[PDB]
């Protein structure tokens, strides 16, 4: 298991 | 590429498979000894010792 | 003339020790590379597992 | 073994394909390179710097 967060852009 | 988000599914009972884990152990300059041979080579065996 | 035999004698020297000083060193080099590719040859190479969690980065 | 006259055929409208044209350069040796590996070997890519 890993949960991970990605960023995405939001401009 | 474009990731999806997957449709929801219902559950139902599971027949998957479930392999055991295993480790295993390479010759440090593995990377050497695959070009020098320019084609797909057996390297070690699942049991082998050092 | 003394001075013009003198410089000879000694420029003579300089240039023996020069070429003697080359010859060690590359013969020093080509012994110590040898050797540390024979134990980069013996050395414990990596183990993998499958384990993705082992791999994160955060 | 026998090359024949072919049969007089009637033309029609026609889908065969038209490739581009391609100059390549090989090594110099290339005899030698395949003769010691005993297979089939890669030498080089189409677009390949010299
Ligand atoms: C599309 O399809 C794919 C599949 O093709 C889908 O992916 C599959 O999705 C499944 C979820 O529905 C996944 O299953 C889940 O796996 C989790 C991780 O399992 C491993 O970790 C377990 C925990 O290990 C730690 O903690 C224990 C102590 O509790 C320590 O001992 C360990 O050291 C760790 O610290 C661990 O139990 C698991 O061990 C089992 O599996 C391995 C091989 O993977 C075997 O070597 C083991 O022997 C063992 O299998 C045997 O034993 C277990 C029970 O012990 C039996 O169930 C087996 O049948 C077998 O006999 C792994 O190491 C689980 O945590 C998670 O558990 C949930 O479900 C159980 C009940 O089933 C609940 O009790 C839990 O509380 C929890 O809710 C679940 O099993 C699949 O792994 C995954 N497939 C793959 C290959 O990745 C994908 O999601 C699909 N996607 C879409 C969009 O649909
Ligand atoms: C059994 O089957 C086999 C095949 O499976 C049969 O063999 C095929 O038979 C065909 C005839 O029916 C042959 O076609 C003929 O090819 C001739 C040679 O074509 C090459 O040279 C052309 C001339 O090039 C010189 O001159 C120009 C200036 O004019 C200069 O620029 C050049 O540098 C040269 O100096 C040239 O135009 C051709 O180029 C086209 O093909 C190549 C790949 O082969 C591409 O790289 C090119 O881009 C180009 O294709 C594109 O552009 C052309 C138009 O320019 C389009 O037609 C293409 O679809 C594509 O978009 C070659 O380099 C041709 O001269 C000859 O032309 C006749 O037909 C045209 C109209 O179609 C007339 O206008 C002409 O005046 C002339 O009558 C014809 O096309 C096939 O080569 C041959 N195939 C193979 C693989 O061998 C066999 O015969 C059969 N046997 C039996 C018994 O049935
Ligand atoms: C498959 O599984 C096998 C078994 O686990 C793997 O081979 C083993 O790998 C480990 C980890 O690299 C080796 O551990 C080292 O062991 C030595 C001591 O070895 C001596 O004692 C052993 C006691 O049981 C004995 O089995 C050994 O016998 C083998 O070696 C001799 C000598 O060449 C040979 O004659 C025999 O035929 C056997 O081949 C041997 O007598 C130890 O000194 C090492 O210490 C270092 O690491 C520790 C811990 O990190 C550290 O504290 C120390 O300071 C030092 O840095 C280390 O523990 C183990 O010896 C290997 N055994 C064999 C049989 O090879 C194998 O790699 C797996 N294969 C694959 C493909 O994954
Ligand atoms: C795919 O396509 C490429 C591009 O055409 C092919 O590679 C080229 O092959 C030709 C023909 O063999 C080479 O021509 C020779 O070039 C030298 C001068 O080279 C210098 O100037 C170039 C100017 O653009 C520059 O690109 C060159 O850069 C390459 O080489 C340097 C040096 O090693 C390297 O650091 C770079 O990274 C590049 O790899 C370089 O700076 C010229 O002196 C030669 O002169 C002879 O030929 C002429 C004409 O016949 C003659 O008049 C002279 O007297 C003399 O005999 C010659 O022109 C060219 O260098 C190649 N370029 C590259 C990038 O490799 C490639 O072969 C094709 N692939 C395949 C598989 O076919
Ligand atoms: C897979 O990798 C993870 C991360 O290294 C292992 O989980 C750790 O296990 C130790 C005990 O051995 C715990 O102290 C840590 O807290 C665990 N960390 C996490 C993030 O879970 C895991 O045991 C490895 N092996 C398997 C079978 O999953």
């Amino acid at each position: 298991s890993l949960r991970m967060q990605h960023p995405v852009p939001k401009y | 590429l474009d990731f999806k988000r997957p449709l929801v599914a219902e559950e139902r009972l599971s027949f998957e498979p479930r392999l055991p884990n295993l480790q295993l152990r390479l010759p440090h300059l593995v990377g050497i000894i695959a070009k020098i041979k320019g084609i797909k080579i057996e390297v070690t065996s699942s049991g082998e010792s050092i | 003339y003394t001075c013009c035999a003198t410089s000879s004698r000694v420029l003579a020297w300089i240039f023996l020790v020069c070429i003697l000083l080359i010859i060690v060193l590359v013969s020093c080099f080509v012994t110590i590379s040898r050797i540390q590719w024979n134990k980069d040859i013996q050395v414990l190479g990596p183990v993998i597992d499958w384990n993705v969690t082992q791999r994160a980065v955060y």
